[PDB]
């Protein structure tokens, strides 16, 4: 409802976007090793 | 402007993050049954 609230919401989500990305890079070499 | 730019990212975020969160779900489904199985 007002900048510092778009920020603070860009700034969660930039934070999620991040944590997607790891997690999907951990998951993809998990996924590899799983074939043995 | 300044509102209106910041309104655009936070939907372009959103969206973005839609389409990490869908495929982080599809390989947690792949890898959780693959390892057990």
């Amino acid at each position: 409802a007002s900048l510092d609230e778009l920020q603070a919401e860009i700034e969660q989500l930039e934070e999620r976007n991040y944590a997607l990305r790891k997690e999907i890079e951990d998951l993809q070499k998990q996924l590899e090793k799983l074939g043995a | 402007a300044s509102i209106a730019r910041l309104e655009e990212k936070v939907k372009t975020l959103k969206a973005q993050n839609y389409e990490l969160a869908s495929t982080a779900n599809m390989l947690r489904e792949q890898v959780a049954q693959l390892g057990a199985p």
